[PDB]
Order: structure tokens, then C-alpha cells, then sequence
């Protein structure tokens, strides 16, 4: 349709993972699945590195006030720029995009007490777009998710 | 002076490049 066939496709796998980490994340109950490699391997890495986030910036993490999705968004937005403000993009920066996300999630749930199934698809939806919008083109450049990630993580 | 989101997202930067070359 509009973005062509393999810009939809990339933007559908990247929209597929960044749900299926954050559902991870959450503990979100999943029902016999059999996640692609791809999956697999994120959810090992990205969670990892959420841990070291989430252990290496506490003092920062625990002054956010991620009161609504609406707040997410723009906390995530802003340290997005801060973050890629270099113009580096690189594997290792793109798994720390769906874990921070992950840290967003988690705040979100924690304010909250509950999340609702709109509040994790909300931010997976965000997360995505960021991901797709600025990292896309470096991603078909550097061997896509089966063989630039999944190469990279797990050879 | 620097901001407390500055300082998040260039900590995740220095995550993100750290991992980059753990895993090379």
C-alpha cells in the first residue's frame, strides 16, 4: 500500500517485536507461540540490557513520574534525542530503544497498578514508529533481522 | 548545565555502544 511492500513488511516486524518484547517485559501471558528467532534473540538481549538500564540510571529511574502514556511518549521522545543527538546508530543502540521502552512500560504499570491492553499497545506502537522512522534505512543497510541482529547476537 | 533526560539518553548511548562492542 502506501509505504510499498518491503517498507510495510519492515515496519510490521519491527511493530511484531517491539509488542512481543513489552509483552515479555510485563509478563503479559503467552499461549504456546513459538517466537521467530528474531524474537527470541531480542527478548534475551534486550531484556538484559533493560536490567543494566534499569541497575545503571536508578537514581534517575526513580524520579520519573510516567504518569499516563501521554507522558511516556514525551519522556520517550526526549531522551531519544538526547540519546542519537550524535547521529550514531549501531545494533546495541537499537536494542537499548525497545528497552527503554521496557523501563517506560514498567513505570507505567507501576503508577498505574494495572495496565490496561491499550497501555502496552499504545507504547510498542511509539516505540515502533521511533524505531522504523529513524532507524529503518540503517537496518535494511546493515543486513535486516535475520541476518544483520540475529548474526550479531547470536552467530 | 545538563538535564536529567539529557543525561538518560546519553547514558543509553553509552549502553548501546558498550553492547555494540560486547558483542563483536
Amino acid at each position: 500500500g502506501p509505504l510499498g511492500s518491503m517498507a510495510e513488511s519492515e515496519l510490521m516486524h519491527i511493530h511484531s517485536l517491539a509488542e512481543h518484547y513489552l509483552q515479555y517485559v510485563l509478563q503479559v501471558p503467552a499461549f504456546e507461540s513459538a517466537p521467530s528467532q528474531a524474537c527470541r534473540v531480542l527478548q534475551r538481549v534486550a531484556f538484559s540490557v533493560q536490567k543494566e538500564v534499569e541497575k545503571n540510571l536508578k537514581s534517575y529511574l526513580d524520579d520519573f513520574h510516567v504518569e499516563s502514556i501521554d507522558t511516556a511518549r514525551i519522556i520517550f521522545n526526549q531522551v531519544m534525542e538526547k540519546e542519537f543527538e550524535d547521529g550514531i546508530i549501531n545494533w546495541g543502540r537499537i536494542v537499548t530503544i525497545f528497552a527503554f521502552g521496557g523501563v517506560l512500560l514498567k513505570k507505567l504499570k507501576q503508577e498505574q497498578i494495572a495496565l490496561d491492553v491499550s497501555a502496552y499497545k499504545q507504547v510498542s506502537s511509539f516505540v515502533a514508529e521511533f524505531i522504523m522512522n529513524n532507524t529503518g534505512e540503517w537496518i535494511r543497510q546493515n543486513g535486516g533481522w535475520e541476518d544483520g541482529f540475529i548474526k550479531k547476537f547470536e552467530p | 548545565p545538563n538535564s536529567i533526560l539529557g543525561q538518560v539518553g546519553r547514558q543509553l548511548a553509552l549502553i548501546g555502544d558498550d553492547i555494540n562492542r560486547r558483542y563483536d
